[PDB]
């Protein structure tokens, strides 16, 4: 994606009803800090999910160690909060060639103060004035009270510890809902056990000229046996004897 | 938005008789020249079907009658229309017809129908407004003349347009278009068909087979609904609304046992209800 | 994002040796150079490709140019030599140097 | 200052080996841990890095041993479980102390732990 | 009542390479909430120091702020031929905000 | 990034003149905004605030003329109507912002002349 927001207004994208391309995640290998939880990253290729939350933002190259489930520091204190029990992966890399610009990057922001620690996964777009001391400022700025938000300072003149990371966080769950997001060569005329689309049986699969209507799946015979099936990957009419 | 023109009209719902109608394929399984029998929700033959009119000119001058009510879903719903010039797009299917429940919002906005399962706020007189943009000379569709709020949305999908024209035919087709809507077991499935009809209004004796379009995770009970409309604006003449005329057919489904006769190519022609007589 | 090293580097005491770490396509400036004594844990010679860890004598340097990263040691001694490594930086996994065995002649 | 690695292993093919890297001499939650393999006659190979305070697995697929690293924070130990042992999994296993911040050296290591995967007995 | 400012001197005709200390004094004890502005007459007031002790982008350290409480200091150093303009201090402690009367640094 | 102002002009005393100032580059919405006054040869005198992040309006009691201030946030614009005029207010106005130890957002409009006189 071309434009991640900051951490005070981080973008969240509920994703379901598709398939996971978890291979090139590991084959990317241009990513600085790439960690996971729940069960092993090699294991998560097939072990799949009801409903995932993909939320991303941009933070500093020093504060990214604050991003860890159950730590402290500003980004996890007032900006974006991983829960106490977490499943997903933290994906983190540098985008110094895009974000930090000569003449100064000050598009990005964050919240530096709030009158409590932040509830998990809940953003804070309320840019009203917090009153640290008791003197009421009441919306306008003043004394004992500060502005809530602050920018980052990004230029390519920064060191490597001050480079912008485009941290995308993937979070997962499991429910009464099914695994809506989830990650064998055909043998002709061979007695072969099989499964097509969950349909299971044992037969001799052949080429067959009986002609389906497109939406259809099975064929059947007089006896309510499963007579003929269509190969889902390459549409073809396959008998079952 | 929520601009509204109830224009309530009297008179009894004009009924009709579906002769052989509303027989879809209740499976993907390909069968050839066999008699298959299942007991499923259908519109039973020789049934009372209400020929409703969304917009109805009864001539003196003008007098366009906007009657289309919110209608209960009951067990299941059948739908049929001709509409050589489309004025119909989608349906509002839901329960509260409001927030607090999900909303099934089918918009066949040209050309990419964007099916929507969301939580909306549907107005008192919802329908799709159409106007002229003046930028790129294109007729847009204002979609919030239907509903004010769109938020919380649970599901979204896009497909090739279910509603489709052919025309050039100066009639003699009418492009009779049928859509069956059945909500079960987490799958609300849509069916369709397109048929020529030369008769003035009502339905012929032929059989109409409806394939399932998409089988979608809906998970909501829909007890009530209303159709949607496409209207526009006019300019000074002795604002403009109610483009053309609009009428359609509605009937409710019901569990019945049909015997299904497939053809050598699996095209069902003859279906017979068991409980009919 | 794979790095390439030269197999063996044959020099003598007092001469300077340069052992490249050459990464396909883009490089990250940081790099980590490793001295492996036979059957012994390689010890990090160069960190960040601009600094050497504490206690490492000053003949040891590291650097990079373009797609290259050089391990360059001046005034070699027969005590010093051993197989040399680099490590890639970031880019998901770090591919460690294939290794380059430093031989020193004149014995 | 001290990463002490459990004794060498010898396991039959397809079997499992979990090796421990014990820590002392620094602050164990202030540093990530890399696990590095080196085969016979061959080079360093990084299998994964872990976090002491949380999961940190970013296992390069490389040889797929379903590898999982676990930190036992009480003893300041890091663990490496390697299953489906294959005839080329016979190699020395280094654990490598990394910085908690995006910096990633290993300045101090364990000594190595050899695991031999062979159908032949010891 | 209001918070009075005291900007001294209200003008200082200066020369090349000077180090001018334009003082803004306060009637109350203000923590650091004082600023500084560049205004050539007819321009927009370009902010120079924020919180009385911090530099600004585009403005090098030839300007340099310090002070707290009542006493605030504009530390202009190595006075440049473009720096000769009408300048201002600024409270943000309470409401109402007042600004200083201005100090015009100008070529001798 | 940029601030634009409504047109200044010569207005008879006692009248009213709404002041429009639209933003660009970044929104008005997340910030406050101010108005200040510069009479010719006179110092910059603060006038009034706006505070959108709640809702509150503060005026200078030095020039306490009920110069009303409110928003058009969706156009990133701000409206202060010149009420109860008197001739010494004849000056240029600026749209303003204060770096309150946190931000560096002090952005200033171009400046337009309000004139309070019976002679055009
Ligand atoms: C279907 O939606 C209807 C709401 O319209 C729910 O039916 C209601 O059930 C309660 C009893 O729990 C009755 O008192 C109401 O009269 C019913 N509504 C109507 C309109 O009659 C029902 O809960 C939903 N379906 C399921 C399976 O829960
Ligand atoms: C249908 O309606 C007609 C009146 O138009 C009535 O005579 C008949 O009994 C009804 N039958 C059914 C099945 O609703």
């Amino acid at each position: 994606a071309t434009r991640f927001a900051s951490v005070y207004a981080w973008n969240r994208k509920r994703i379901s009803n598709c398939v996971a391309d978890y291979s090139v995640l590991y084959n990317s290998a241009s990513f600085s800090t790439f960690k996971c939880y729940g069960v092993s990253p090699t294991k998560l290729n097939d072990l799949c999910f009801t409903n995932v939350y993909a939320d991303s933002f941009v933070i500093r190259g020093d504060e990214v160690r604050q991003i860890a489930p159950g730590q402290t520091g500003k980004i996890a204190d007032y900006n974006y909060k991983l829960p106490d029990d977490f499943t997903g992966c933290v994906i983190a890399w540098n985008s110094n060639n895009l974000d930090s610009k000569v003449g100064g990057n000050y598009n990005y922001l964050y919240r530096l103060f709030r009158k409590s620690n932040l509830k998990p996964f809940e953003r804070d777009i309320s840019t009203e004035i917090y009153q640290a001391g008791s003197t009421p400022c009441n919306g306008v700025e003043g004394f004992n009270c500060y502005f809530p938000l602050q920018s980052y300072g990004f230029q390519p003149t920064n060191g490597v510890g001050y480079q912008p990371y485009r941290v995308v966080v993937l979070s997962f769950e499991l429910l009464h809902a099914p695994a809506t997001v989830c990650g064998t060569n055909l043998v002709k005329n061979k007695c072969v056990n099989f499964n097509f689309n969950g349909l299971t049986g044992t037969g001799v699969l052949t080429e067959s000229n009986k002609k389906f209507l497109p939406f259809q799946q099975f064929g059947r015979d007089i006896a309510d046996t499963t007579d003929a099936v269509r190969d889902p990957q390459t549409l073809e009419i396959l008998d079952i004897t | 938005q929520c601009v509204n023109l109830t224009t309530r009209t009297q008179l009894p719902p004009a009924y009709t008789n579906s002769f052989t109608r509303g027989v879809y394929y209740p499976d993907k399984v390909f069968r050839s020249s066999v008699l298959h029998s299942t007991q499923d929700l259908f519109l039973p033959f020789f049934s009372n079907v209400t020929w409703f009119h969304a917009i109805h000119v009864s001539g003196t001058n003008g007098t366009k009658r906007f009657d289309n009510p919110v209608l209960p879903f009951n067990d299941g719903v059948y739908f049929a229309s001709t509409e050589k010039s489309n004025i119909i797009r989608g349906w509002i299917f839901g329960t509260t017809l409001d927030s607090k429940t999900q909303s099934l919002l089918i918009v066949n906005n040209a050309t990419n129908v964007v099916i929507k399962v969301c939580e909306f706020q549907f107005c008192n007189d919802p329908f799709l407004g159409v106007y002229y943009h003046k930028n790129n000379k294109s007729w847009m569709e204002s979609e919030f003349r239907v509903y004010s709020s769109a938020n919380n949305c649970t599901f979204e999908y896009v497909s090739q347009p279910f509603l489709m024209d052919l025309e050039g035919k100066q009639g003699n087709f009418k492009n009779l278009r049928e859509f069956v809507f059945k909500n079960i077991d987490g799958y609300f499935k849509i069916y369709s068909k397109h048929t020529p009809i030369n008769l003035v209004r009502d339905l012929p004796q032929g059989f109409s087979a409806l394939e399932p379009l998409v089988d979608l995770p809906i998970g909501i009970n829909i007890t009530r609904f209303q159709t949607l409309l496409a209207l526009h604006r006019s300019y000074l003449t002795p604002s403009g609304w109610t483009a053309g005329a609009a009428a359609y057919y509605v009937g409710y489904l019901q569990p019945r046992t049909f015997l299904l006769k497939y053809n050598e190519n699996g095209t069902i022609t003859d279906a017979v209800d068991c409980a009919l007589d | 994002i794979v790095l390439t090293q030269s197999p063996f580097q044959s020099v003598s005491p007092k001469e300077k040796v340069t052992i490249t770490c050459r990464a396909s396509q883009s490089i990250s400036s940081n790099l980590h150079w490793y001295q492996q004594k036979p059957d012994q844990s390689p010890k990090l010679l160069i960190k960040y490709a601009s600094q050497s860890i504490s206690g490492i004598p000053s003949r040891f340097s590291g650097s990079g140019s373009g797609t290259d990263f050089t391990l360059t040691i001046n005034s070699l001694e027969a005590e010093d030599f051993g197989i040399y490594f680099c490590q890639q930086t970031n880019f998901w996994p770090y591919i460690f140097g294939q290794g380059t065995k430093l031989e020193i002649l004149k014995r | 200052v001290q990463l002490v690695q459990s004794g060498a292993e010898v396991k039959k093919p397809g079997a499992t080996v979990k090796i421990s890297c014990k820590v002392s001499g620094y602050s164990f939650s202030n540093y990530y841990i890399h696990w590095v393999k080196q085969a016979p006659g061959k080079s360093l190979e990084w299998i994964g890095y872990i976090d002491p305070f949380n999961g940190g697995t970013s296992d390069n697929l490389k040889f797929k041993g379903a590898a999982t690293l676990t930190a036992d924070t009480s003893t300041d130990t890091a663990y490496m479980e390697l299953s489906s042992l294959r005839s080329e999994d016979t190699a020395v296993y280094y654990c490598a102390r990394s910085e908690y911040d995006p910096y990633y050296v290993m300045d101090y290591w364990g000594q190595g732990t050899t695991v031999t995967v062979s159908s032949a007995s010891t | 009542g209001d918070i009075q400012l005291t900007q001294s001197p209200s003008s200082l005709s200066a020369s090349v390479g000077d180090r001018v200390t334009i003082t803004c004094r306060a009637s109350q004890s203000i923590s650091s909430y004082l600023n500084w502005y560049q205004q050539k007459p007819g321009k927009a007031p370009k902010l120079l120091i924020y919180a009385a002790s911090s530099l600004q982008s585009g403005v090098p350290s030839r300007f340099s702020g310090s002070g707290s409480g009542t006493d605030f200091t504009l530390t202009i150093s190595s006075l440049q031929p473009e720096d000769f303009a009408t300048y201002y201090c600024q409270q943000s402690y309470s409401t109402p905000r007042t600004f200083g009367q201005g100090t015009k640094v100008e070529i001798k | 990034q940029q601030l634009v102002e409504s047109g200044g002009g010569v207005v008879q005393p006692g009248r009213s003149l709404r002041l429009s100032c639209a933003a660009s580059g970044f929104t008005f919405s997340s910030y406050a905004m101010h108005w200040v006054r510069q009479a010719p040869g006179k110092g910059l005198e603060w006038v009034a605030v706006i505070s959108y992040d709640g809702s509150n309006k503060y005026y200078a009691d030095s020039v306490k003329g009920r110069f009303t201030i409110s928003r058009d946030n969706s156009k990133n614009t701000l409206y202060l109507q010149m009420n109860s005029l008197r001739a010494e207010d004849t000056a240029v106005y600026y749209c303003a912002r204060h770096a309150t130890l946190m931000n560096n957002k002090d952005i200033w409009g171009q400046g337009t002349l309000v004139t309070v006189s019976s002679a055009s």
